DNA sequence: CACTCTACCGATAAGCAGAATTACCTCTCGATCCTGTG
DNA sequence: CACAGGATCGAGAGGTAATTCTGCTTATCGGTAGAGTG
């Protein structure tokens, strides 16, 4: 899940198999016949819910956007009394109302989880 | 919820100083629910069933599949993407280069009116004409056409993976 | 309405070659034909009282090739 | 309404009218009172024709 | 009478209705685990004989099909064996008058 | 005692057809050509 | 100098969104007991 192995040899990707002759897991391309060491405990995962720590994109120039409200919450970084805030960007009816403090000043994020 | 489609994105394309076309590139997940295919198949016209977008790509010239993966999500850390497409990327595995693409692709054209050979352009004419006719309708295009569709799939994956909101018709 | 024109403007029929390539198009005041063939300046007033139509002719360049304006029909306004 | 700010939900700013008739109604609420009206144009013009046809 | 515990074969069921003119009745015990009789909305259902039947046929002056019907796979006619041809009485109480009676014909 | 299809019903899944309140008032248009003839 | 009767629209395509909840019919699969053996 960390992330999808790509054949280093022509572009295609690695499926997984079992040295049990020695007994380990080698990936393989089975195109090319490439295969390595694969060291890796983890073969699949699914993630059956959502966190909430992914924010948003927090792309950069955040603060030229107007629209997004401003408040006075102190910067736990820097201690600044301006930022601005917005809410959890994922798009479902199970979501908290949790907003999200981006400083414009420091690049930080800190949220209101005052839990 | 009874339909077997979960989530379906479309382009209405069309030409402002040409002829009118208004030709309708339909994209949707067959995935309903947990029902362990998660398979993408676009709706070319002209044909009546649904290809995988991975032939599609292969037959614009993107042959390996990493390039494809690339198209479709320009990040590496949403590995929910690639979680989704890992389907598509098994059943592409029927074709392995552009002709076996094309091949397919007029396969699935006109019923059998004549041999193979008139197939294959039959399919090169398809996508360069009836394809996209608004980006761009001329001959060695086909990457522009490959990033407008990777860019529909992102779309629709970002749609189905709770990130975004349904688009509402009434929008002015 | 020169886009239309100068679209699809030629016709290929088949050393023997045919074309037309229509050239631009001209539109003139709205103007109104009778039976003796006199022809004059048509207003919205008398088109209304005459139950007519207040339309302008159409001329466009025919430029036929093988290898001037011609009425082609009256546009409302 | 694009007068607002993102991810408000202050009553003014989700449709609560604070004025009354005689006061008269800031350009928003009046909005908010076009929009319920025309719901309920909706609502009387659909439930008439069901209503017809359920009855007949 | 007959009690399965899961399912019934439909091979057993073809030949259910054979062995004339004894009747054979089968029963799941998940149905039968409770009753409903006892429900506050099930009225109390009373079987009537021939000479009953005739008696009431010839008061009200009706024929056999113009009688409201019952189906022979409703709950409360297996609950009574009611067989084709059987008239049950229900007694209910209404809002309008203190009893009332009515009669149903298993169709 | 399960070896291979033979006969039975129980679910599932796509295609058809209908049908959409009542009453009333006014205007405004359209009911046809051309290749083939003496 | 001049009139007459039969059929739209064509390979080509596609001239194309706004409706659903029944019921009927026609594919489809998903099961379950036997005709006699080693
Ligand atoms: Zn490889
Ligand atoms: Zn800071």
């Amino acid at each position: 899940m960390t992330t999808f192995r790509f054949c280093r040899d022509c572009n295609n990707m690695l499926y997984p198999r079992e040295d049990k002759e020695n007994n380990r897991l080698l990936f393989e391309c089975r195109t090319c016949s490439y295969v390595e060491e694969a060291g890796s405990p983890l073969v699949y995962r699914h993630e059956l819910i959502t966190n909430i720590g992914e924010t948003a994109g927090v792309v950069q120039d955040i603060g030229s956007d107007p629209t997004l409200p401003r408040s006075d919450r102190e910067c736990p970084k820097c201690h600044s009394r301006e930022n601005v805030f917005f809410q959890s960007q994922q798009r479902r009816k199970d979501t908290s109302m949790v907003l999200f403090f981006v400083c414009l000043s420091c690049s930080h994020i800190f949220t209101s989880d005052q839990k | 919820a009874p339909s077997p489609i979960s989530h379906v994105a479309e382009i209405r394309s069309a030409l402002e100083k040409g002829s009118r076309f208004i030709s309708t590139l339909q994209v949707k997940l067959y995935g309903r629910e947990g029902s362990s295919a998660r398979t993408i198949k676009a709706t070319l016209p002209y044909i009546k069933q649904d290809i995988p977008i991975v032939i599609i790509f292969r037959a614009l010239g993107i042959i390996p599949d990493g390039e494809i993966l690339e198209h479709i999500c320009y990040d590496v850390n949403d590995w929910q993407m690639l979680e989704m497409l890992k389907p598509c990327v098994e059943d592409g595995f029927v074709i392995q280069d552009r002709e076996t693409a094309l091949d397919f692709i007029g396969r699935r054209g006109t019923a059998l009116g004549i041999k193979k050979e008139k197939r294959i352009q039959y399919a090169k004419d398809i996508l360069q004409k009836e394809f996209l006719p608004h980006i761009t309708q001329l001959e060695g295009f086909e990457s522009r056409k490959a990033f407008f569709l990777g860019y529909m799939i992102n779309r629709l994956l970002l749609c189905a993976l709770d990130r975004k909101d349904q688009d509402d018709r009434d929008h002015f | 309405l020169q886009d239309i024109i100068c679209e699809d403007s030629t016709l290929i029929l088949e050393s023997r070659k045919y074309e037309i390539s229509f050239g631009k198009i001209y539109v003139t005041k709205p103007m109104v034909n009778e039976s003796d063939g006199v022809t004059h300046a048509l207003y919205p007033q008398e088109a209304r009282l005459r139950n007519l139509t207040y339309s302008s002719g159409l001329f466009v360049d025919v430029k036929k090739r093988t290898y001037g304006k011609v009425f082609i029909g009256r546009l409302p306004i | 309404l694009p007068h607002f700010s993102k991810d408000d939900y202050s009553p003014e700013s989700k449709g609560f009218v604070e004025n009354s008739y005689l006061r008269g109604l800031t350009p928003q609420e009046f909005f908010f009172h076009a929009m319920g009206g025309r719901e309920g144009l909706i609502d009387t013009a659909v439930k008439t024709a069901e209503t017809g046809y359920i009855q007949r | 009478i007959f009690v399965y515990q899961n399912n019934i074969t439909p091979s057993a069921m073809k030949l259910v209705p054979s062995i004339p003119p004894a009747t054979i009745e089968t029963f799941n015990e998940a149905a039968l685990v409770v009753n409903i009789t006892h429900h506050e909305l099930v009225p109390k259902h009373i079987r009537l004989s021939s000479d009953e039947k005739r008696e009431l046929l010839k008061r009200y002056r009706l024929k056999e099909s113009q009688l409201p019907r019952i189906q022979r796979a409703d709950p409360v006619a297996l609950y009574l064996g009611l067989k084709r041809g059987e008239v049950v009485k229900i007694i209910r109480k209404s809002e309008t008058s203190g009893r009332y009676a009515s009669y149903r014909i298993c169709m």
